Parts: structure tokens; C-alpha cells; sequence
């Protein structure tokens, strides 16, 4: 292992470092991860109204980046271009999806096109980082230790303990959303129960069970298949997480999106591969090899030829020059 | 339910007595002398009247410890704070009342530590009275001064000048060495010990001075005065808030106006009231650099200082570390940083806590240039962490009144039967010393002093320059 | 203070007076009253003008008469926001062995409770008086050698006169002038580590003693690091130029940055720390006008108006009932209303036409003719006109 | 001024052979940017990069004193309780040895 993983997938949902999900429709900034005795950094996430906007990394006291789906990254308040590499924080784009690496400080963040925060974190902070993605321990039941340090039964007030406010805006205790699903039940539970079920039935998902358990994943979906009207695609967010969670454990899965009738969004020219190398051989590139022994990562990428040049796929013949 | 343990009893709120000081007022050792709140007791179990609770053990007697530094001390156990012992004779330590030797300092370029203990800020550029005795209604024995030049903004600049006026003398120092301009009458008490980094400098029974050859000025007084002085360091009374008693005999609040009263040249420049802010000139609006100095100033809270962090608060010595090196543009000499921690390390040593914090990537302080003149390389010199300051030499064979226990710096060490001389950089046997023993009695190595001024008839003088077994004749008055 | 004065002048500190003669101010050495203070989160002040901090969570002693036992005060601390470095005051207890050996309790509102019983203000018993001050803050007054102040949101004060010189013991120190000894545990020795001093005055053994008092909780909340700079940078801005030459601002700045980063809502934590500085600037003589629509101007209700320096003697309607009583009070700051209007019980203030009487406690309406067999009495305009 | 050690009395032999105008412009470029606080290494390292090049042309130099980039060697003669002190910082000793 030697690593970790958190994920804030879909709408309001969370996945800690230890197999513990819940929902949270926040209202302001909240601390994702970071030390508890002493903080060399702090990954932070801003919610506008339940729905998420920005990932932020405050590197102690002096430096700040505020990336988001908007992609218009900024440093403090001055909007900078992209990519960007100050203070040991390469701010890159991998597989058409945005990345923030802090390997000196022991973390790698990223976002996808839809907006799904992810946080990879070393084994150095085992029993350290206490926050909204919980501690990096082995257990999964005890990873609600509040900013006081208090094992709580509620996955909701916990996330509200780890709030952090600014002068631009002070924020309060958000409220749980009053579910309109409770009255508009109808047929929506009888026909659409299958898309949550196919995590368990289909063979392509029928082999991570000795590594993980889909029982929470199917539990968290059935409450979100009810607000969206007329669509099977409402299941693939909770499903899409289950793919990566098994991938991180050392056991990858293949081609599952072929029949799932849901592919994650990407810009033109590319669609969702699975296990593409991060070192995408592009156009204006030096032909060097056997340095990129990095692990294999998911994300959308170009066709077989059709090399990359400035955020699009273009045929190898039309490689430009530069001056 | 639970039938509580034998040594203590279950108690019950009576319906009549509002004063049900039961379980809520759980007397432990901390709270016994203290007074406690109680609305009503609970369904708990509680030690008897003449007994208490102690870390889950109802300790029988009133012998429980007497906490200092959050640590246990059995009754009769002793501690050493300063120059005093103190023993918890019962539940309360009663300490002695031998007042200890106070100590000024000039931490960095522009700060001052008083006797009673009061860090304050004073960037000056004129010449200033560090301390004196001529204060109101007293004779005026000694008049230590200090003089700075280009030191309102700390930098590689700010060479100090120190002029000390005692016994009608004028000895002064700057640029590495000391200089006598007027020798004082009573040469007997005079003494100079160039041990290590420092210039230890006695002047009498109740006075001493130290100088790190670069900026630090740490005058040391004895029990004798006890409110006989004034100046920048204050009055030496024990009271700490009356160390801003200006020359016009009143307490101020803004120390920049304090020192302006104590300058000598009353027509030179009074310093300017700076707008206060946590960032000096360079660090102002340069938040990046501030955090590289902040972190690097947290050596004052590091694993090696953890013993001294308990005794001596580093929050004073920290604020100076961040104040100087912001202003100071350290380029070739990182001395406006390296000197502030040694000013903390020395104070840690005076409390008996040696520290070795100085490595090769961090303020190295070699000592190898001295083991150079001799073609043979005996190399007896060493940067010893904290070695004694008052040792024996060919120039000063006797044991001296020793105001400072140990000091950092480069120190000689060769095998025994060889005693140091400073002129010949190597150590040497005892007999090679220019020592003097005339008519038997043991004394110094031929001091240049005229003994016996009291009695004319008994004027039996015996000088000794280096070794001479000589005795001069006294000129008669008649 | 960097300005000249001619000879023969006599400037007066709060403590005493001093006179210029031959370039040498002569001065008296007569004692003057001390002031222990609690405020903000956990920021203390000793009687000897020391400052420090101790974020312990238990029932601690604050002050006590220690050669005899005329009184004893007990603070009670709790965590007060999400952070661990935020420990505000909830309630303080007072105890008077000279009167019933009673037990007063100031509560987290502006309320008080004697022996469990809630009480309407005022509370003239024999010695101790308890009354509102601005109708937003309680003020105990036992004898003439003791005062207090509100413990609702935690700004406890005291006032001890020099009759208690050096004969008290607690977190607030000896009241002996000496600023250094104040870290003297009850076991009779000066401790250097504050984390040993505060936990030496706790009252319950079950309470956890702490091990480290942190100084920069802005690390655990990096978002507030910027705001804590520009916010309390006005403390040194020349708005407070008038009382840099009255009291040292550097701690009142140091205690801001520990509060604004630590507490749940930094808005009022800011504007309850600046006032901590102005209140001490005014205690020496300098008033400051530091209120703005941005810098936390309080909202006096529509009946009242904001006011800087005013007279809380001709405000309450109880004053006209007992006009003979002395009001040797200062020129205070708060919410008053114009002189033609006097304060009613129900939040509005009114002219003296419908200002009731408080005869024998009894709140009589503006026209209530009133008599037993032998007396004859009536309430005219606030005063109770009795005859026989 | 402090970068004019590259034109000082001790370098006068090497100033003739190796132009210091290149190595000078770096001395002023780095230490402006570099906020030397505790380690003055972003200055001390640029002159050694000039001193070494002076040595390769056969011109040893001893420019390193106690107020200026000291480079002690005393921590090594420490493990042994006996202090033989056989280690030394000296000018320029054979880079190669057995
Ligand atoms: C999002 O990006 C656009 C284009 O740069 C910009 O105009 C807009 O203000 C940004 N909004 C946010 C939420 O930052
Ligand atoms: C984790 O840290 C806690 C708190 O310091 C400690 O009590 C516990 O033993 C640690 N556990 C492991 C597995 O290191
Ligand atoms: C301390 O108290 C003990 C016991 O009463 C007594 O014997 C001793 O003389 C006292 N020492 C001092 C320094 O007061
Ligand atoms: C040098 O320091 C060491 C280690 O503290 C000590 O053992 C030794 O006695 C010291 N020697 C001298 C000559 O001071
Ligand atoms: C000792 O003093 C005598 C004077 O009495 C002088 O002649 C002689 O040279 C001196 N000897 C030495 C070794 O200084
Ligand atoms: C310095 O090193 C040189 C070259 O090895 C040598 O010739 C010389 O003797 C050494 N000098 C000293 C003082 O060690
Ligand atoms: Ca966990
Ligand atoms: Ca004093
Ligand atoms: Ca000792
Ligand atoms: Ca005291
Ligand atoms: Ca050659």
C-alpha cells in the first residue's frame, strides 16, 4: 500500500481513507486533510451551497492556491495561468484532468471534468491527518475524531466541527437537506433499483468482493436515485467511485464502462480509457523512455496516434514547431 | 451498583443541609487549600475527612507531593532555583532568601534585558548610559556607558563602543580588543580573562562584565547594591515594572522615549517613534521571507533545547530573532542570526543546562587557525561546548572570583602537568610560567602593584616583574 | 513621554502625582488599587500588571483573601469553540463568609443566582450591592474594597483596594507590586512554566491538566492568518495614537491574533479585543473614538442612541425615586438617550411624566394616590411624595 | 562590495588568469534573490566555485577565515573518546588519494 485515498464523488458524498461513506451538503470551506499536532500544509474544500466548487492548498502560512472545476486557478487573489509550479507544488493536467502534486509534502490532489475531488496521501501520516477525510489508520469505524477529539456516531455534525471561516465570509452550521424523495416515490424505486444492483450481479464487478464490499456503495446510491427525474445515469457516479476504490487496492478492473451506458465527461477528442500512462507521449516531446516507471492511472486520453498539442488531440503528421 | 473499596465511604445528600459538599467537592491535593463549589452531593464514594484522592489512590496521609514543573516531589525533596535551595517542608516549599546575581544583556543589536527582567526595544544611535551608580543621592562610583553607531536598523554594521568609568579610570573596548586610556588607582581588583569567545572583566568585589567580542554586553552585579543604580537596565530592586524610571524620575510607558532621556550628548539625535508592526523593514510586505526566518528561528524550540525550554521562556529571545534578521541583510556573515541563539544558549548554561546546538551547516565556529603558527600540529585547541571561564594560567595562576560558570568557545586541552599561556598559543609546563614567589607566600605571577601603602615604618616592598627574587627600598618621607 | 513641561507643574498618573523641580520629578509611593482581569478566550492579567495565558478546562481559583478569609472567587473554564486553543469563561462563583457564608454565582447571561435562587437586580443586602451598569453588564460591590464586572461572555474584572496589600493568593497573584513572583503555586515557590501554575490552582482532581500552551493556533486555521494581520493592525494605527503613551499595546495585539483565529466567529472576537485595549486606555484617562460601520459599532435600539462619554446617574427611572443617593460614577460609554428622556423598565426610555415610583420596591404607576389610615402618599412624576 | 572579494589582494594571482567578471555577476545575482539567514551558503559557495578553478590552474588560495564562511572540521574528531584530531581543513589537498 504505502498510500491512501479520499474522494468526494458526485453530490455531497464522501469517502474517507478507510471505507467509511456518508453525505454532507456543506455551505462554506472545510478542512479535508492536514496534520493535527503540527500542519506543514492543509488541503481545503469550498462548498457554495451543498454543491462543491474549489480545492485549496494552504501551505502553512504564506502560500495559497484555489483550483476548481472553473480551472481558472489563482494564487492568493491574482489569477495565474496554468500550468504552475511554485513552492514545490506542480499544478498540472493529467489525462485531460487537473492535478496538484506535493510529493515533497506528501500528497497528490486532482479533479475530474464533472468535479470529484480526490486526495492521494503517503503512509507518513498514518494516525496523523485528522479532518474531513478522517485519520489514516487501519480501522474504519473510529475515523470520526472531531476537532476536539471525540468519537461521534453522526457523520454530519462531525463535518461541521471541521469548518474554517474567512473575513470575506463567516459561515454557520449548514442544515441537512429536506428530502423531496419521501413523497415522489412512485415507480422510481422499482425500475431503477437495477443500476445499483449491477455492481453485485455483473461479472466485471463480481471479483473485487474479496478486496472490498459494495454494500455501502449500493446503500449510498439508493438515496440519490430518487431526486433526479428520468435517468439511469444517476447510478454511475456512485458506481464510478467503486471502480477506482478497487483499483487503488492493487486490483484493477477493465472495460466496465463498455456496457454500463455511462462514460465520465471529457473534452473533445478524448474519452475515458482505463489505466493510461501519465507520461502521455505528446507532440513537442523528447523521445525518452524508462524514466516514467510511475504507477498506472485512470483518465481519458487520445487515440492510438493523434498526439496531444495544447489540450487537443491532433494527428502526428501535423506536429508544429515553435520559436 | 458497585460497593466501593474499603478505605473510603459512600456518602448521601441530607434533605436539610444545603452544604452537601460531597462528590462534587472531591478533595485532592491540589484543591485542599482551595475552596470548592457544590450544589448537592451525588451517589458517589468519597475519602474520609482526614484523607484525600491521589491519581486513583486514596492516599492515607497529608504527605502527598509538592508539585513543581508538573512533577512529583516527596516531602523533604529539594530543588535548586537560581542560587537558592527550597524544600516543601509540608505541602508548601519554603525557599531561602539569598538574592542571586542579576544580569543585564544586549540581545542582538537593539534590545535590552534589565536586571529584574524586562525585554524592551530601543534602537538608538547616540551614546547611552547602560548603567551607573551616580543616581540621585549617592557617591557615583562606576559609570558604565555604551555607544552605538549606525544601529537603528540592525545589520552587519553597528560596531559598539563601550567606555566604563570606575575608580577614576578609563578603560574602553571596541573592534575586538580592550584599550586602557587611563589606568585606575586600585589596580588590585582589576582582572581580565580572555577565555573562549568572551572577555570576562572584573572590577571589584561587586561588579563584573562580559563581552562576546561582537555585540553582547552582560554586566553582572552582586547583593551589595539593591537599589543603588539607574540607567537603561533599571534600578535592581526586584520590582520589574519600575525599570522605566527615566532620568527625570518618573515611569514611562513607551521605552523609545525612555532611552532618549539617558543619552550623554544632549544635542545629538533622539530616535524616531517607529510605527509598530510584527514585520520589520525587509519582512514588511515580504510574507515569503518571513516564514523562512520564522521556521529557522524555531530552533529556539527544537529537540535539543527541550530541557531549557522548561526553565527559560524562549518567547522573549524568539521575537528578537525575527526582528534582527528581517532588518539585517546577512550575506557573508550570518552573525545577526547565529548570535541570538548563543545569547539563549548561554542563559541556558547559567542554569546548568549545557547545550551543543552548533553544527557544520549551521554557524560552524572553527578553531583551527590557532593550531597553525607551530610547524608541528599539536592541535590542543577545541571548540568545547561550555567550558569553565575561570581557569589557571601563567598570567593568572590563582583561582579568581568566577561570575560565569562556563562558556562556549575555543578552549585549550593538553594532558596534565601543562598550564596555558596566551602569548605562546600552546600550553606549557608550570615552570615555564613567569611566576613569582618572593619570601615564601603564595600570590599572583608578579603583578605590577606597589604593596603596603598603609604604614611607612613597615614599608617592606617586594615587587616581581617576571621571576625576580627581588625587594626594593622605600623612599622615606623625611 | 517625549514632550516637555515647565517646572512646578504637577501631572498625575492614575496612581499618584508627580511634580517637576530641578529637572527631577518628585513622586509619592502610596499604593493604588489593582485589577485582575479575564477576557477574550483565556487571557489573564495579574494584579501586578502581568499578562499571560492558561487554557485549562476546570474550576480554577482566581482570587482569595489568604491571611483571613473575607472572600474567595472561583472561575470556571470550558472549551468554547471547535478548536482546542479556545477556552472561554462560562461562569464565576463568589463566596462571602461574612454574610451567611452564602454563594453567589454569575451566569453565562447577565444573570445572577444566590444559593440556587435567581434574583432580580438590584439586590441591596447589607453590604454587597449588585446592579446593572449599562443594563447589559452586572456589577457586584461588596463593601468599598471590592468590585466585579460581567461574566456573561467572559470579561471578568476585579477592583481591590490597598487594604488587601500582599495578603491574597490565586492566579491573579499576591497584589504586592512585584510582577515576577506571580507564578507562585500554593506550595509557595515561583514556577517558570505557566502550564504548572494554572493547573496548580484547579479544584477538581478528575480534570485533565494540560502539557503545552500553544501560541499560534492560526496554524490549525491557516485561513485566518491574513485577516488576523490587517484586522488588529488598526490597534497600532494612529486611531489609538492617544494611548500608546498610556499603556503598552503589544500584548493587546498579541491577544487578538490568538482569538480571531481560534474562536467560532471572528467578528465579535475582534471587536471584544479592541475594546479590551480602549477600556484600559480609558482607565488611565485617554478616551478613543474607534467605532465605525465597519469597525463594530453597536446597535443601540431605536429608543436609545450611541454615546461616547456620558453620565449613568440621570438615566434610570429609579434615580428619581431615590435622588438623594450619591452617584460618584465616571463618564462611561454605552447606549443612552437624550436628557429629556429617562429609562423605563421595558426597553424604551420616556419623559419624567410617566416615570413610575419604586416605593418600598413597589412599582407604582405615574398616578397612584395611596394611603393607609395614618399616612398619606402619592407618586407624581417619579418621586414618591409621602406625608403624615 | 562583499562580492569584490573576487577582486581582493589574495586572488591577485588568479585575477590575471581567470576572468572574474563572469563569476562576479553570479555573486550579485544569487544573494540578491537568496534570503540568507542562518546559512550564508548562497554566497560562500560562489567564491569556492572561483577558488577551485583558480586551483586547477595551479594557484592554491586560502581565503576562508573565521568571520567569513568558517568550515570547521572538528565534529569528526569526536566519536573517539581520545582526541587524536588527525582531520584538518587546508587550502587544497590532492582530490585523489588511496
Ligand atoms: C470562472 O472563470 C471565469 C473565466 O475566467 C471568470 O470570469 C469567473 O469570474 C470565474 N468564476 C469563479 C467562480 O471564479
Ligand atoms: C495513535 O495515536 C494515538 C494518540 O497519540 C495513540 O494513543 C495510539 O497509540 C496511536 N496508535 C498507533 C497505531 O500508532
Ligand atoms: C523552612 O522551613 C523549615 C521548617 O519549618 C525550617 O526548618 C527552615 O529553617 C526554613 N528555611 C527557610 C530558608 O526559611
Ligand atoms: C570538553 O567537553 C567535553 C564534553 O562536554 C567534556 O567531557 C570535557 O571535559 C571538556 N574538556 C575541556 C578541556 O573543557
Ligand atoms: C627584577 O627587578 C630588579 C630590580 O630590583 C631588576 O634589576 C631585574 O632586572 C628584574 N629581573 C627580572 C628578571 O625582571
Ligand atoms: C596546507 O596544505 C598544503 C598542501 O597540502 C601543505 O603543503 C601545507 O604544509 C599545509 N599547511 C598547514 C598549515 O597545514
Ligand atoms: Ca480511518
Ligand atoms: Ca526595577
Ligand atoms: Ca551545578
Ligand atoms: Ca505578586
Ligand atoms: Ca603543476
Amino acid at each position: 500500500s504505502s498510500t491512501a485515498r479520499c474522494s468526494l464523488f458526485g453530490s455531497d458524498f464522501v469517502n474517507t481513507f478507510d471505507g467509511s461513506m456518508y453525505s454532507f451538503a456543506g455551505y462554506c470551506s472545510y478542512l479535508l486533510a492536514g496534520g493535527c499536532q503540527k500542519r506543514s500544509f492543509s488541503i481545503i474544500g469550498d462548498f457554495q451551497n451543498g454543491k462543491r466548487v474549489s480545492l485549496s492548498v494552504y501551505l502553512g502560512e504564506f502560500f495559497d492556491i484555489h483550483l476548481f472545476v472553473n480551472g481558472t486557478v489563482t494564487q492568493g487573489d491574482q489569477r495565474v495561468s496554468m500550468p504552475y509550479a511554485s513552492k514545490g507544488l506542480y499544478l498540472e493536467t493529467e489525462a485531460g484532468y487537473y492535478k496538484l502534486s506535493g510529493e515533497a509534502y506528501g500528497f497528490v490532489a486532482r479533479i475530474d471534468g464533472s468535479g470529484n475531488f480526490q486526495v492521494l496521501l503517503s503512509d507518513r501520516y498514518f494516525n496523523k491527518t485528522c479532518g474531513l477525510c478522517g485519520n489514516f489508520n487501519i480501522f474504519a469505524e473510529d475515523d470520526f475524531m472531531t476537532q476536539e477529539g471525540t468519537l461521534t456516531s453522526d457523520p454530519y455534525d462531525f463535518a461541521n466541527s471541521w469548518a474554517l471561516s474567512s473575513g470575506e465570509q463567516w459561515c454557520e452550521r449548514a442544515s441537512p437537506p429536506s428530502s423531496s424523495c419521501n413523497i415522489s416515490s412512485g415507480e422510481m424505486q422499482k425500475g431503477l433499483w437495477e443500476q445499483c444492483q449491477l455492481l453485485k450481479s455483473t461479472s466485471v464487478f463480481a471479483r473485487c468482493h474479496p478486496l472490498v464490499d459494495p454494500e455501502p456503495f449500493v446503500a449510498l446510491c439508493e438515496k440519490t436515485l430518487c431526486e433526479c427525474a428520468g435517468g439511469l445515469e444517476c447510478a454511475c457516479p456512485a458506481l464510478l467511485e467503486y471502480a477506482r476504490t478497487c483499483a487503488q487496492e492493487g486490483m484493477v478492473l477493465y472495460g466496465w464502462t463498455d456496457h454500463s451506458a455511462c462514460s465520465p465527461v471529457c473534452p473533445a477528442g478524448m474519452e475515458y480509457r482505463q489505466c493510461v500512462s501519465p507520461c502521455a507521449r505528446t507532440c513537442q516531446s523528447l523521445h525518452i523512455n524508462e524514466m516514467c516507471q510511475e504507477r498506472c492511472v485512470d483518465g481519458c486520453s487520445c487515440p492510438e496516434g493523434q498526439l496531444l498539442d495544447e489540450g487537443l488531440c491532433v494527428e502526428s503528421t501535423e506536429c508544429p514547431c515553435v520559436h | 451498583s458497585l460497593s466501593c473499596r474499603p478505605p473510603m465511604v459512600k456518602l448521601v445528600c441530607p434533605a436539610d443541609n444545603l452544604r452537601a459538599e460531597g462528590l462534587e467537592c472531591t478533595k485532592t491535593c491540589q484543591n485542599y487549600d482551595l475552596e470548592c463549589m457544590s450544589m448537592g452531593c451525588v451517589s458517589g464514594c468519597l475519602c474520609p475527612p482526614g484523607m484525600v484522592r491521589h491519581e486513583n489512590r486514596c492516599v492515607a496521609l497529608e504527605r502527598c507531593p509538592c508539585f513543581h514543573q508538573g512533577k512529583e516531589y516527596a516531602p523533604g525533596e529539594t530543588v535548586k532555583i537560581g542560587c537558592n535551595t527550597c524544600v516543601c517542608q509540608d505541602r508548601k516549599w519554603n525557599c531561602t532568601d539569598h538574592v542571586c546575581d542579576a544580569t543585564c544583556s544586549t540581545i542582538g543589536m537593539a534590545h535590552y534585558l534589565t536586571f529584574d527582567g524586562l525585554k524592551y526595544l530601543f534602537p538608538g544611535e547616540c551614546q547611552y548610559v547602560l548603567v551607573q551608580d551616580y543616581c540621585g543621592s549617592n557617591p557615583g562610583t562606576f559609570r558604565i556607558l555604551v555607544g552605538n553607531k549606525g544601529c537603528s536598523h540592525p545589520s552587519v554594521k553597528c560596531k559598539k563602543r563601550v567606555t566604563i568609568l570606575v575608580e577614576g579610570g578609563e578603560i574602553e573596548l571596541f573592534d575586538g580588543e580592550v584599550n586602557v586610556k587611563r589606568p585606575m588607582k586600585d589596580e588590585t581588583h582589576f582582572e581580565v580573562v580572555e577565555s573562549g569567545r568572551y572577555i570576562i572583566l572584573l572590577l571589584g568585589k561587586a561588579l563584573s562584565v562580559v563581552w562576546d567580542r561582537h555585540l553582547s554586553i552582560s554586566v553582572v552585579l552582586k547583593q551589595t547594591y539593591q537599589e543603588k543604580v539607574c540607567g537603561l537596565c533599571g534600578n535592581f530592586d526586584g520590582i520589574q515594572n519600575n525599570d522605566l524610571t527615566s532620568s527625570n524620575l518618573q515611569v514611562e510607558e513607551d521605552p523609545v522615549d525612555f532611552g532618549n532621556s539617558w543619552k550623554v550628548s544632549s544635542q545629538c539625535a533622539d530616535t524616531r517613534k517607529v510605527p509598530l508592526d510584527s514585520s520589520p523593514a525587509t519582512c514588511h510586505n515580504n510574507i515569503m521571507k518571513q516564514t523562512m526566518v520564522d521556521s529557522s528561528c524555531r530552533i529556539l524550540t527544537s529537540d535539543v533545547f527541550q530541557d531549557c525550554n522548561k526553565l527559560v521562556d524562549p518567547e522573549p529571545y524568539l521575537d528578537v530573532c525575527i526582528y534582527d534578521t528581517c532588518s539585517c541583510e546577512s550575506i557573508g556573515d550570518c552573525a545577526c542570526f547565529c548570535d541570538t541563539i548563543a545569547a539563549y544558549a548561554h542563559v541556558c548554561a547559567q542554569h546548568g543546562k549545557v547545550v551543543t546546538w552548533r553544527t557544520a551547516t549551521l554557524c560552524p565556529q572553527s578553531c583551527e587557525e590557532r593550531n597553525l603558527m607551530e610547524n608541528g600540529y599539536e592541535c590542543m585547541w577545541r571548540y568545547n561546548s561550555c567550558a569553565p571561564a575561570c581557569q589557571v594560567t601563567c598570567q593568572h595562576p590563582e583561582p579568581l572570583a568566577c561570575p560565569v560558570q562556563c562558556v562556549e568557545g575555543c578552549h585549550a586541552h593538553c594532558p596534565p602537568g601543562k598550564i596555558l599561556d596566551e602569548l605562546l598559543q600552546t600550553c606549557v609546563d608550570p615552570e615555564d610560567c613567569p611566576v613569582c614567589e618572593v619570601a615564601g607566600r603564595r600570590f599572583a605571577s608578579g603583578k605590577k602593584v606597589t604593596l603596603n601603602p598603609s604604614d611607612p615604618e613597615h614599608c617592606q616592598i617586594c615587587h616581581c616583574d617576571v621571576v625576580n627574587l627581588t625587594c626594593e627600598a622605600c623612599q622615606e618621607p623625611g | 513621554s517625549g514632550k516637555r513641561y515647565p517646572p512646578g507643574t504637577s501631572l498625575s498618573r492614575d496612581c499618584n502625582t508627580c511634580i517637576c523641580r530641578n529637572s527631577q520629578w518628585i513622586c509619592s509611593n502610596e499604593e493604588c488599587p489593582g485589577e485582575c482581569l479575564v477576557t477574550g478566550q483565556s487571557h489573564f492579567k495579574s494584579f501586578d500588571n502581568r499578562y499571560f495565558t492558561f487554557s485549562g478546562i476546570c474550576q480554577y481559583l482566581l482570587a482569595r483573601d489568604c491571611q483571613d478569609h473575607s472572600f474567595s472567587i472561583v472561575i470556571e473554564t470550558v472549551q468554547c469553540a471547535d478548536d482546542r486553543d479556545a477556552v472561554c469563561t462560562r461562569s464565576v462563583t463568589v463566596r462571602l463568609p461574612g454574610l451567611h457564608n452564602s454563594l453567589v454565582k454569575l451566569k453565562h447571561g447577565a444573570g445572577v443566582a444566590m444559593d440556587g435562587q435567581d434574583v432580580q437586580l438590584p439586590l441591596l443586602k447589607g453590604d454587597l450591592r449588585i446592579q446593572h451598569t449599562v443594563t447589559a453588564s452586572v456589577r457586584l460591590s461588596y463593601g468599598e474594597d471590592l468590585q466585579m464586572d460581567w461574566d456573561g461572555r467572559g470579561r471578568l474584572l476585579v477592583k481591590l483596594s490597598p487594604v488587601y496589600a500582599g495578603k491574597t493568593c490565586g492566579l491573579c497573584g499576591n497584589y504586592n507590586g512585584n510582577q515576577g513572583d506571580d507564578f507562585l503555586t500554593p506550595s509557595g515557590l515561583a514556577e517558570p512554566r505557566v502550564e504548572d501554575f494554572g493547573n496548580a490552582w484547579k479544584l477538581h482532581g478528575d480534570c485533565q491538566d494540560l502539557q503545552k500552551q500553544h501560541s499560534d493556533p492560526c496554524a490549525l486555521n491557516p485561513r485566518m492568518t491574513r485577516f488576523s494581520e490587517e484586522a488588529c493592525a488598526v490597534l497600532t494605527s494612529p486611531t489609538f495614537e492617544a494611548c500608546h503613551r498610556a499603556v503598552s499595546p503589544l500584548p493587546y495585539l498579541r491577544n487578538c491574533r490568538y482569538d480571531v483565529c481560534s474562536c467560532s466567529d471572528g467578528r465579535e472576537c475582534l471587536c471584544g479585543a479592541l475594546a479590551s485595549y480602549a477600556a484600559a486606555c480609558a482607565g488611565r484617562g485617554v478616551r478613543v473614538a474607534w467605532r465605525e460601520p465597519g469597525r463594530c459599532e453597536l446597535n443601540c435600539p431605536k429608543g436609545q442612541v450611541y454615546l461616547q462619554c456620558g453620565t449613568p446617574c440621570n438615566l434610570t427611572c429609579r434615580s428619581l425615586s431615590y435622588p438623594d443617593e450619591e452617584c460618584n460614577e465616571a463618564c462611561l460609554e454605552g447606549c443612552f438617550c437624550p436628557p429629556g428622556l429617562y429609562m423605563d423598565e421595558r426597553g424604551d426610555c420616556v419623559p419624567k411624566a410617566q416615570c413610575p415610583c419604586y416605593y418600598d420596591g413597589e412599582i407604582f404607576q405615574p398616578e397612584d394616590i395611596f394611603s393607609d389610615h395614618h399616612t398619606m402618599c402619592y407618586c407624581e412624576d417619579g418621586f414618591m411624595h409621602c406625608t403624615m
